[PDB]
Protein backbone atom coordinates (compact mmCIF):
# COMPACT_ATOMS: atom_id res chain seq x y z
CA UNK A 1 0.00 0.00 0.00
CA UNK A 2 1.44 3.45 -0.79
CA UNK A 3 -0.21 6.65 -0.67
CA UNK A 4 2.10 9.20 -3.13
CA UNK A 5 1.71 12.99 -3.40
CA UNK A 6 2.44 15.79 -5.19
CA UNK A 7 5.56 18.17 -4.57
CA UNK A 8 5.75 21.28 -2.58
CA UNK A 9 4.22 24.33 -3.47
CA UNK A 10 4.59 28.23 -3.53
CA UNK A 11 1.42 29.93 -4.44
CA UNK A 12 0.81 33.68 -4.78
CA UNK A 13 -2.12 35.07 -2.21
CA UNK A 14 -5.69 34.44 -3.95
CA UNK A 15 -4.74 31.85 -6.48
CA UNK A 16 -5.74 28.56 -6.34
CA UNK A 17 -3.79 24.83 -6.17
CA UNK A 18 -4.62 21.69 -6.53
CA UNK A 19 -2.88 18.37 -4.77
CA UNK A 20 -2.93 14.91 -5.93
CA UNK A 21 -3.00 11.37 -4.19
CA UNK A 22 -1.54 8.49 -6.36
CA UNK A 23 -2.60 5.52 -4.71
CA UNK A 24 -1.70 1.98 -5.30
CA UNK A 25 -1.19 -1.44 -3.63
CA UNK A 26 -5.26 -1.82 -2.62
CA UNK A 27 -8.82 -1.55 -3.90
CA UNK A 28 -8.84 2.20 -4.48
CA UNK A 29 -12.92 2.57 -3.89
CA UNK A 30 -13.01 -0.14 -0.95
CA UNK A 31 -11.55 2.74 1.48
CA UNK A 32 -12.28 6.60 1.85
CA UNK A 33 -9.83 9.16 1.64
CA UNK A 34 -9.78 11.75 3.98
CA UNK A 35 -7.67 14.97 3.65
CA UNK A 36 -6.04 16.99 6.65
CA UNK A 37 -3.76 19.80 7.47
CA UNK A 38 -1.14 19.89 9.64
CA UNK A 39 -0.26 23.88 10.69
CA UNK A 40 2.62 25.68 12.17
CA UNK A 41 1.28 25.02 15.30
CA UNK A 42 1.47 20.99 14.52
CA UNK A 43 -2.16 20.76 14.99
CA UNK A 44 -4.24 18.88 12.50
CA UNK A 45 -7.11 20.27 10.96
CA UNK A 46 -9.55 18.03 8.79
CA UNK A 47 -10.35 18.89 4.86
CA UNK A 48 -12.93 16.51 4.04
CA UNK A 49 -13.58 12.85 2.93
CA UNK A 50 -14.36 11.49 -0.19
CA UNK A 51 -15.72 8.19 -1.28
CA UNK A 52 -13.96 6.84 -4.40
CA UNK A 53 -17.22 4.35 -4.94
CA UNK A 54 -19.50 6.95 -5.81
CA UNK A 55 -17.65 10.55 -5.33
CA UNK A 56 -20.10 11.50 -2.25
CA UNK A 57 -17.94 14.06 -0.12
CA UNK A 58 -18.28 15.56 3.50
CA UNK A 59 -16.22 18.79 4.01
CA UNK A 60 -15.21 20.91 7.09
CA UNK A 61 -18.00 23.41 6.61
CA UNK A 62 -16.02 25.67 8.50
CA UNK A 63 -14.07 26.19 5.33
CA UNK A 64 -16.99 27.10 3.85
CA UNK A 65 -15.99 26.69 -0.14
CA UNK A 66 -12.20 26.44 -0.13
CA UNK A 67 -11.83 23.14 -1.26
CA UNK A 68 -12.98 20.39 -3.80
CA UNK A 69 -12.41 16.80 -3.85
CA UNK A 70 -12.27 14.82 -6.60
CA UNK A 71 -10.86 11.14 -7.37
CA UNK A 72 -9.69 9.77 -11.15
CA UNK A 73 -10.80 5.91 -10.70
CA UNK A 74 -8.96 5.19 -13.60
CA UNK A 75 -5.92 6.41 -12.37
CA UNK A 76 -7.25 5.45 -8.53
CA UNK A 77 -5.47 8.99 -8.28
CA UNK A 78 -7.23 11.62 -5.27
CA UNK A 79 -7.38 15.48 -5.86
CA UNK A 80 -7.86 18.36 -3.47
CA UNK A 81 -8.30 21.91 -5.22
CA UNK A 82 -8.11 24.30 -2.90
CA UNK A 83 -9.36 27.90 -3.76
CA UNK A 84 -8.95 32.05 -2.79
CA UNK A 85 -5.70 30.66 -0.73
CA UNK A 86 -4.31 32.95 2.20
CA UNK A 87 -0.95 32.59 4.33
CA UNK A 88 -3.32 30.94 7.12
CA UNK A 89 -3.44 28.26 4.49
CA UNK A 90 0.50 27.71 4.61
CA UNK A 91 1.03 23.98 5.84
CA UNK A 92 1.58 20.77 5.12
CA UNK A 93 -1.64 18.60 3.27
CA UNK A 94 -1.87 14.69 3.60
CA UNK A 95 -4.10 12.38 2.16
CA UNK A 96 -4.95 9.12 3.92
CA UNK A 97 -6.91 6.25 3.18
CA UNK A 98 -9.46 5.49 5.98
CA UNK A 99 -11.86 2.87 7.19
CA UNK A 100 -12.91 4.18 10.86
CA UNK A 101 -8.95 5.18 10.78
CA UNK A 102 -6.12 6.31 9.11
CA UNK A 103 -3.82 3.29 8.31
CA UNK A 104 -1.80 4.68 5.54
CA UNK A 105 -1.06 8.22 4.56
CA UNK A 106 0.79 10.27 2.09
CA UNK A 107 4.09 11.57 2.64
CA UNK A 108 2.65 15.14 3.02
CA UNK A 109 2.30 18.44 0.69
CA UNK A 110 4.05 21.26 2.01
CA UNK A 111 2.27 24.26 0.94
CA UNK A 112 3.12 27.98 1.00
CA UNK A 113 1.18 30.97 0.10
CA UNK A 114 3.13 34.25 -0.12
CA UNK A 115 3.45 37.01 -2.48
CA UNK A 116 7.49 36.20 -1.60
CA UNK A 117 9.79 35.72 -4.57
CA UNK A 118 11.76 32.30 -4.71
CA UNK A 119 15.07 32.42 -3.75
CA UNK A 120 17.56 29.63 -3.76
CA UNK A 121 19.83 28.82 -0.70
CA UNK A 122 23.74 29.78 -0.94
CA UNK A 123 25.40 26.47 0.52
CA UNK A 124 28.32 26.81 2.17
CA UNK A 125 30.60 23.62 3.54
CA UNK A 126 31.99 23.62 6.93
CA UNK A 127 35.40 22.35 7.31
CA UNK A 128 36.83 21.98 10.93
CA UNK A 129 39.77 24.13 11.78
CA UNK A 130 43.12 23.01 11.21
CA UNK A 131 43.69 21.16 14.85
CA UNK A 132 44.03 17.64 14.58
CA UNK A 133 41.82 16.27 17.71
CA UNK A 134 41.20 12.34 16.74
CA UNK A 135 38.13 10.81 18.60
CA UNK A 136 35.65 11.63 15.88
CA UNK A 137 35.33 14.21 13.06
CA UNK A 138 32.60 16.32 12.64
CA UNK A 139 31.71 18.15 9.49
CA UNK A 140 28.45 20.27 8.35
CA UNK A 141 27.14 22.34 5.70
CA UNK A 142 25.04 25.53 6.06
CA UNK A 143 22.19 26.14 3.66
CA UNK A 144 21.43 30.01 4.07
CA UNK A 145 18.91 32.61 3.04
CA UNK A 146 16.72 30.52 0.92
CA UNK A 147 12.87 30.85 0.42
CA UNK A 148 9.85 29.29 0.79
CA UNK A 149 10.54 25.73 2.81
CA UNK A 150 11.26 22.85 2.04
CA UNK A 151 14.99 21.97 1.00
CA UNK A 152 15.98 18.51 1.37
CA UNK A 153 19.52 17.80 2.80
CA UNK A 154 21.30 14.48 2.06
CA UNK A 155 25.15 13.63 2.85
CA UNK A 156 26.53 11.53 0.13
CA UNK A 157 23.41 11.15 -1.71
CA UNK A 158 21.66 9.39 1.03
CA UNK A 159 24.27 6.98 1.82
CA UNK A 160 25.20 8.46 5.34
CA UNK A 161 22.45 8.36 7.75
CA UNK A 162 24.01 7.66 11.03
CA UNK A 163 25.78 10.56 12.87
CA UNK A 164 23.77 13.39 11.14
CA UNK A 165 22.05 16.16 12.54
CA UNK A 166 19.86 18.33 10.49
CA UNK A 167 18.86 21.45 12.02
CA UNK A 168 15.21 22.46 12.00
CA UNK A 169 15.16 25.77 9.30
CA UNK A 170 14.83 29.34 10.98
CA UNK A 171 13.02 32.42 9.27
CA UNK A 172 14.28 35.22 9.62
CA UNK A 173 14.10 38.41 7.48
CA UNK A 174 11.42 36.76 5.27
CA UNK A 175 14.71 33.93 4.36
CA UNK A 176 14.96 30.51 6.09
CA UNK A 177 18.63 29.17 7.30
CA UNK A 178 19.39 25.35 7.85
CA UNK A 179 22.47 23.69 8.72
CA UNK A 180 23.13 20.29 9.28
CA UNK A 181 25.85 17.98 11.20
CA UNK A 182 27.81 14.82 10.37
CA UNK A 183 30.22 12.90 12.12
CA UNK A 184 32.59 10.20 10.91
CA UNK A 185 35.39 8.68 12.63
CA UNK A 186 39.00 10.26 12.46
CA UNK A 187 40.38 7.76 9.95
CA UNK A 188 37.52 8.40 7.07
CA UNK A 189 37.58 11.64 6.21
CA UNK A 190 39.44 13.40 4.62
CA UNK A 191 40.59 10.40 3.01
CA UNK A 192 36.68 9.34 1.73
CA UNK A 193 34.82 12.07 0.36
CA UNK A 194 32.09 13.30 2.45
CA UNK A 195 29.48 15.81 0.25
CA UNK A 196 26.34 17.05 1.34
CA UNK A 197 23.56 17.58 -1.31
CA UNK A 198 20.82 20.25 -1.40
CA UNK A 199 17.77 19.84 -3.76
CA UNK A 200 15.03 23.20 -3.41
CA UNK A 201 12.34 22.22 -5.61
CA UNK A 202 11.05 25.99 -5.76
CA UNK A 203 13.65 26.85 -7.25
CA UNK A 204 14.46 23.79 -9.06
CA UNK A 205 18.62 23.67 -8.15
CA UNK A 206 19.99 20.77 -6.71
CA UNK A 207 23.77 21.41 -5.55
CA UNK A 208 26.54 19.15 -3.96
CA UNK A 209 29.18 20.63 -1.84
CA UNK A 210 32.15 17.85 -0.99
CA UNK A 211 33.80 19.25 2.25
CA UNK A 212 37.39 19.46 1.53
CA UNK A 213 40.07 19.78 4.32
CA UNK A 214 41.89 23.01 5.66
CA UNK B 1 -17.90 17.95 17.32
CA UNK B 2 -16.86 15.42 19.57
CA UNK B 3 -14.52 17.17 22.13
CA UNK B 4 -11.58 14.73 22.76
CA UNK B 5 -9.65 15.88 26.28
CA UNK B 6 -5.74 14.07 25.74
CA UNK B 7 -3.83 14.20 29.30
CA UNK B 8 -0.54 14.95 29.86
CA UNK B 9 0.32 17.43 27.33
CA UNK B 10 4.06 16.08 27.92
CA UNK B 11 5.25 12.99 29.81
CA UNK B 12 8.75 12.15 30.79
CA UNK B 13 9.76 9.24 31.25
CA UNK B 14 12.79 6.74 32.11
CA UNK B 15 13.99 3.72 29.47
CA UNK B 16 12.25 0.30 30.22
CA UNK B 17 9.56 2.26 32.20
CA UNK B 18 5.61 2.58 31.58
CA UNK B 19 4.00 5.30 30.21
CA UNK B 20 0.35 6.30 30.46
CA UNK B 21 -1.69 8.69 27.77
CA UNK B 22 -5.26 9.22 29.02
CA UNK B 23 -8.13 10.34 26.27
CA UNK B 24 -11.48 11.60 27.69
CA UNK B 25 -14.29 12.03 25.23
CA UNK B 26 -17.37 14.48 25.27
CA UNK B 27 -19.72 11.70 24.92
CA UNK B 28 -19.75 8.06 24.80
CA UNK B 29 -17.47 6.52 21.40
CA UNK B 30 -18.14 2.74 22.83
CA UNK B 31 -21.19 0.30 22.07
CA UNK B 32 -21.32 -2.99 24.90
CA UNK B 33 -19.11 -4.77 21.99
CA UNK B 34 -17.04 -2.25 19.84
CA UNK B 35 -14.98 1.08 20.82
CA UNK B 36 -14.40 3.96 18.53
CA UNK B 37 -10.63 5.39 19.28
CA UNK B 38 -7.57 5.74 17.39
CA UNK B 39 -4.02 6.20 18.19
CA UNK B 40 -1.05 7.39 16.30
CA UNK B 41 2.82 8.38 16.80
CA UNK B 42 4.38 11.26 14.83
CA UNK B 43 7.87 11.53 14.66
CA UNK B 44 9.25 14.58 13.38
CA UNK B 45 8.80 15.00 9.03
CA UNK B 46 6.59 11.82 8.87
CA UNK B 47 3.20 11.71 8.88
CA UNK B 48 1.68 10.14 12.15
CA UNK B 49 1.09 6.52 12.13
CA UNK B 50 -1.64 4.22 13.18
CA UNK B 51 -0.70 1.93 16.17
CA UNK B 52 -4.34 0.67 17.27
CA UNK B 53 -7.55 1.07 16.75
CA UNK B 54 -11.19 -0.06 17.86
CA UNK B 55 -9.06 0.96 21.07
CA UNK B 56 -7.37 -2.46 21.75
CA UNK B 57 -6.31 -3.72 18.34
CA UNK B 58 -2.71 -3.44 17.28
CA UNK B 59 -1.94 -2.47 13.45
CA UNK B 60 0.23 -5.55 12.26
CA UNK B 61 3.96 -4.82 13.14
CA UNK B 62 3.90 -2.37 15.87
CA UNK B 63 5.82 -4.41 19.03
CA UNK B 64 3.24 -5.70 21.55
CA UNK B 65 4.69 -3.19 24.32
CA UNK B 66 1.60 -0.74 23.08
CA UNK B 67 -1.49 -1.66 24.13
CA UNK B 68 -4.88 0.40 24.08
CA UNK B 69 -7.56 -0.24 26.34
CA UNK B 70 -10.81 1.37 28.17
CA UNK B 71 -14.42 2.25 27.00
CA UNK B 72 -17.18 4.12 26.77
CA UNK B 73 -15.19 8.04 27.15
CA UNK B 74 -12.00 6.81 28.80
CA UNK B 75 -9.00 5.37 27.01
CA UNK B 76 -5.42 4.58 27.52
CA UNK B 77 -2.74 3.85 25.43
CA UNK B 78 0.30 2.37 27.88
CA UNK B 79 3.65 1.94 26.46
CA UNK B 80 5.93 -0.31 28.52
CA UNK B 81 8.94 -1.69 28.29
CA UNK B 82 9.49 2.40 26.97
CA UNK B 83 11.78 2.28 24.09
CA UNK B 84 14.83 4.85 22.65
CA UNK B 85 12.41 5.08 19.57
CA UNK B 86 9.22 5.63 21.31
CA UNK B 87 10.28 9.66 21.86
CA UNK B 88 7.60 11.24 19.59
CA UNK B 89 4.14 13.08 20.07
CA UNK B 90 0.86 10.70 20.37
CA UNK B 91 -2.55 11.58 19.37
CA UNK B 92 -5.84 10.23 20.30
CA UNK B 93 -9.12 9.58 17.37
CA UNK B 94 -12.30 8.80 17.98
CA UNK B 95 -14.13 7.26 14.32
CA UNK B 96 -17.77 7.47 15.77
CA UNK B 97 -19.04 9.72 13.43
CA UNK B 98 -17.48 12.94 11.26
CA UNK B 99 -15.56 14.41 11.61
CA UNK B 100 -13.02 11.79 13.04
CA UNK B 101 -11.40 14.47 15.78
CA UNK B 102 -8.06 14.52 17.73
CA UNK B 103 -6.88 15.20 21.23
CA UNK B 104 -4.43 17.58 21.11
CA UNK B 105 -1.21 15.44 21.56
CA UNK B 106 1.01 14.34 23.92
CA UNK B 107 4.64 14.65 23.89
CA UNK B 108 6.90 11.69 25.05
CA UNK B 109 10.27 11.99 26.19
CA UNK B 110 12.79 9.81 27.35
CA UNK B 111 14.69 10.18 30.35
CA UNK B 112 18.44 9.22 30.36
CA UNK B 113 22.13 10.03 32.26
CA UNK B 114 23.68 13.22 31.65
CA UNK B 115 25.62 13.58 29.08
CA UNK B 116 27.96 16.97 27.65
CA UNK B 117 28.12 18.27 24.24
CA UNK B 118 30.17 17.24 21.75
CA UNK B 119 31.17 20.60 20.59
CA UNK B 120 31.87 21.99 17.46
CA UNK B 121 33.49 25.48 15.88
CA UNK B 122 33.60 26.13 11.61
CA UNK B 123 35.00 29.12 10.33
CA UNK B 124 33.42 31.15 7.56
CA UNK B 125 33.76 29.12 3.94
CA UNK B 126 35.71 30.95 1.29
CA UNK B 127 32.96 30.72 -0.98
CA UNK B 128 30.97 33.13 1.23
CA UNK B 129 33.62 35.49 2.17
CA UNK B 130 33.27 35.73 -1.47
CA UNK B 131 30.04 36.97 -1.65
CA UNK B 132 31.05 39.34 1.11
CA UNK B 133 29.37 36.91 4.23
CA UNK B 134 30.39 35.55 6.89
CA UNK B 135 29.03 32.99 9.37
CA UNK B 136 30.40 31.43 12.03
CA UNK B 137 28.87 27.82 13.01
CA UNK B 138 29.27 25.88 16.48
CA UNK B 139 27.20 22.60 17.04
CA UNK B 140 26.50 21.24 20.48
CA UNK B 141 26.00 17.79 19.66
CA UNK B 142 24.47 14.46 21.75
CA UNK B 143 23.50 16.36 25.21
CA UNK B 144 21.45 15.65 28.34
CA UNK B 145 19.34 17.34 29.89
CA UNK B 146 17.99 19.55 27.05
CA UNK B 147 18.63 22.97 28.68
CA UNK B 148 22.06 24.64 27.11
CA UNK B 149 23.02 27.83 26.38
CA UNK B 150 25.70 29.34 24.34
CA UNK B 151 27.99 32.45 24.37
CA UNK B 152 29.66 34.33 21.56
CA UNK B 153 32.98 35.50 22.33
CA UNK B 154 34.81 38.22 19.49
CA UNK B 155 38.32 39.03 20.78
CA UNK B 156 37.05 38.20 24.28
CA UNK B 157 33.72 40.01 24.31
CA UNK B 158 30.50 38.94 24.33
CA UNK B 159 28.72 38.87 21.00
CA UNK B 160 24.76 38.46 21.00
CA UNK B 161 22.91 40.73 17.65
CA UNK B 162 23.78 38.55 14.27
CA UNK B 163 22.89 35.24 16.35
CA UNK B 164 20.93 32.59 15.22
CA UNK B 165 19.85 29.30 17.10
CA UNK B 166 18.14 25.99 16.16
CA UNK B 167 17.52 22.88 18.19
CA UNK B 168 17.03 19.54 16.79
CA UNK B 169 13.87 17.28 18.22
CA UNK B 170 15.41 14.40 20.98
CA UNK B 171 17.29 11.48 19.46
CA UNK B 172 15.46 8.50 18.89
CA UNK B 173 18.38 6.41 19.68
CA UNK B 174 20.55 7.85 22.23
CA UNK B 175 17.42 10.21 23.73
CA UNK B 176 20.01 12.96 23.29
CA UNK B 177 19.53 17.14 22.21
CA UNK B 178 21.94 18.73 19.74
CA UNK B 179 21.86 22.63 18.84
CA UNK B 180 22.92 24.56 16.20
CA UNK B 181 24.27 28.02 16.68
CA UNK B 182 25.60 30.82 13.68
CA UNK B 183 26.53 33.81 14.54
CA UNK B 184 26.79 35.79 10.93
CA UNK B 185 28.42 39.11 10.41
CA UNK B 186 29.87 40.79 7.18
CA UNK B 187 33.25 39.86 5.81
CA UNK B 188 34.31 43.34 6.71
CA UNK B 189 33.46 43.08 9.79
CA UNK B 190 34.50 39.47 10.41
CA UNK B 191 38.24 40.26 9.19
CA UNK B 192 38.40 43.40 11.93
CA UNK B 193 38.84 40.69 14.45
CA UNK B 194 41.05 37.56 15.08
CA UNK B 195 39.40 35.46 17.95
CA UNK B 196 36.14 33.87 17.29
CA UNK B 197 34.49 31.51 20.30
CA UNK B 198 31.62 29.50 21.17
CA UNK B 199 31.03 29.07 24.76
CA UNK B 200 28.48 26.04 25.90
CA UNK B 201 27.33 26.43 29.68
CA UNK B 202 25.33 23.03 30.84
CA UNK B 203 24.68 20.78 33.59
CA UNK B 204 26.86 18.37 33.41
CA UNK B 205 30.35 21.29 33.56
CA UNK B 206 30.61 23.34 36.59
CA UNK B 207 33.19 25.48 33.96
CA UNK B 208 31.73 26.27 30.37
CA UNK B 209 32.79 24.21 27.11
CA UNK B 210 34.84 26.43 25.00
CA UNK B 211 35.80 26.07 21.33
CA UNK B 212 37.85 28.88 19.54
CA UNK B 213 39.71 29.70 16.86
CA UNK B 214 41.98 32.89 15.37
CA UNK B 215 41.24 34.06 12.16
CA UNK B 216 45.25 34.40 11.50
CA UNK C 1 -39.15 8.56 -7.41
CA UNK C 2 -39.27 5.87 -10.21
CA UNK C 3 -37.89 2.91 -7.62
CA UNK C 4 -39.12 -0.23 -6.47
CA UNK C 5 -38.57 -1.90 -3.66
CA UNK C 6 -38.03 -5.35 -3.75
CA UNK C 7 -38.84 -8.46 -1.56
CA UNK C 8 -37.13 -8.98 1.30
CA UNK C 9 -34.11 -11.54 1.21
CA UNK C 10 -31.71 -13.22 2.64
CA UNK C 11 -27.98 -10.67 3.76
CA UNK C 12 -25.61 -12.60 2.17
CA UNK C 13 -22.88 -14.35 4.71
CA UNK C 14 -19.68 -12.61 3.61
CA UNK C 15 -16.11 -13.75 4.22
CA UNK C 16 -14.03 -10.93 4.81
CA UNK C 17 -10.27 -12.89 5.29
CA UNK C 18 -9.70 -11.73 8.88
CA UNK C 19 -11.63 -12.68 12.03
CA UNK C 20 -12.47 -8.99 12.64
CA UNK C 21 -14.22 -8.68 9.95
CA UNK C 22 -15.97 -11.62 10.26
CA UNK C 23 -17.05 -11.64 13.31
CA UNK C 24 -18.48 -7.34 13.04
CA UNK C 25 -20.20 -8.72 10.14
CA UNK C 26 -22.02 -11.35 11.64
CA UNK C 27 -23.08 -9.85 14.66
CA UNK C 28 -23.82 -6.50 12.51
CA UNK C 29 -25.61 -7.34 9.47
CA UNK C 30 -29.16 -7.06 11.28
CA UNK C 31 -28.78 -3.45 10.93
CA UNK C 32 -27.96 -3.26 7.25
CA UNK C 33 -30.90 -3.58 4.10
CA UNK C 34 -32.44 -6.11 3.11
CA UNK C 35 -34.25 -5.37 0.74
CA UNK C 36 -33.00 -3.06 -2.22
CA UNK C 37 -34.57 -0.06 -4.04
CA UNK C 38 -34.55 -0.45 -8.08
CA UNK C 39 -35.73 0.87 -11.03
CA UNK C 40 -36.87 -1.44 -13.59
CA UNK C 41 -34.09 -3.26 -15.91
CA UNK C 42 -35.18 -1.45 -18.76
CA UNK C 43 -34.01 2.11 -18.22
CA UNK C 44 -30.22 0.62 -17.73
CA UNK C 45 -27.63 -0.02 -20.58
CA UNK C 46 -26.58 -2.81 -18.58
CA UNK C 47 -25.98 -5.09 -15.52
CA UNK C 48 -23.26 -2.91 -14.13
CA UNK C 49 -25.11 0.43 -14.31
CA UNK C 50 -28.43 -1.18 -12.33
CA UNK C 51 -26.44 -2.62 -10.07
CA UNK C 52 -24.31 0.67 -8.64
CA UNK C 53 -27.61 2.65 -9.23
CA UNK C 54 -29.31 0.26 -6.97
CA UNK C 55 -26.65 0.28 -3.78
CA UNK C 56 -26.46 3.52 -3.72
CA UNK C 57 -30.00 4.31 -3.77
CA UNK C 58 -30.41 1.52 -1.21
CA UNK C 59 -27.63 2.71 1.30
CA UNK C 60 -28.78 6.65 0.90
CA UNK C 61 -32.38 5.68 2.05
CA UNK C 62 -31.20 3.31 4.40
CA UNK C 63 -29.18 5.85 6.12
CA UNK C 64 -31.72 8.39 6.16
CA UNK C 65 -34.52 6.56 7.55
CA UNK C 66 -32.41 4.66 10.57
CA UNK C 67 -30.92 8.36 10.63
CA UNK C 68 -34.25 9.56 12.52
CA UNK C 69 -34.23 6.46 14.57
CA UNK C 70 -31.10 7.05 15.99
CA UNK C 71 -28.89 5.00 14.46
CA UNK C 72 -25.47 5.72 13.74
CA UNK C 73 -23.28 3.85 11.14
CA UNK C 74 -19.37 4.36 10.99
CA UNK C 75 -17.00 3.56 7.76
CA UNK C 76 -16.83 -0.14 8.15
CA UNK C 77 -20.51 -0.05 8.37
CA UNK C 78 -20.82 1.52 4.98
CA UNK C 79 -17.87 -0.52 3.10
CA UNK C 80 -19.36 -3.13 4.66
CA UNK C 81 -23.08 -2.49 3.19
CA UNK C 82 -21.74 -1.27 -0.10
CA UNK C 83 -20.55 -5.06 -0.31
CA UNK C 84 -23.90 -6.60 0.83
CA UNK C 85 -25.85 -4.91 -0.56
CA UNK C 86 -23.87 -4.91 -4.05
CA UNK C 87 -24.48 -8.37 -4.07
CA UNK C 88 -28.32 -8.34 -2.78
CA UNK C 89 -28.46 -5.71 -5.83
CA UNK C 90 -27.19 -8.51 -8.65
CA UNK C 91 -29.50 -11.01 -7.16
CA UNK C 92 -32.70 -8.68 -7.26
CA UNK C 93 -31.37 -8.08 -11.21
CA UNK C 94 -31.18 -11.41 -11.35
CA UNK C 95 -34.96 -12.42 -9.85
CA UNK C 96 -35.88 -9.33 -12.50
CA UNK C 97 -34.43 -11.89 -14.71
CA UNK C 98 -36.40 -14.44 -13.72
CA UNK C 99 -40.13 -12.53 -14.78
CA UNK C 100 -39.30 -14.19 -18.23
Amino acid sequence: VKLQESGPQLVRPGSSVKISCKASGYSFTGYFMHWVRQTRVKSLEWIGRINPYNGNTNYNKIFKKKATLTVDKSSSTAYMQLNSLTSDDSAVYFCARSQDAWDYWGQGVTITVSSAKTTPPSVYPLAPSAAAANSMVTLGCLVKGYFPEPVTVTWNSGSLSGGVHTFPAVLQSDLYTLSSSVTVPSSTWPSETITCNVAHPASSTKVDKKIVPR
Amino acid sequence: DIVMTQSPAVLATSNGERATITCKASMSVSTSTYSYMDWYQQKPGQPPKLLIKKASNNETGVPARFSGSGTKKDFTLTIHPVQQEDVSTYYCQHSWQTPLTFGAGTVLELKRADAAPTVSIFPPSSEQLTSGGASVVCFLNNFYPKDINVKWKIDGSERQNGVLNSETDQDSKDSTYSMSSTLTLTKDEYERHNSYTCEATHKTSTSPIVKSFNRA
Amino acid sequence: GGYMLGSAMSRPMIHFGNDWEDRYYRENMYRYPNQVYYRPVDQYSNQNNFVHDCVNITIKQHTVTTTTKGENFTETDVKMMERVVEQMCVTQYQKESQAY
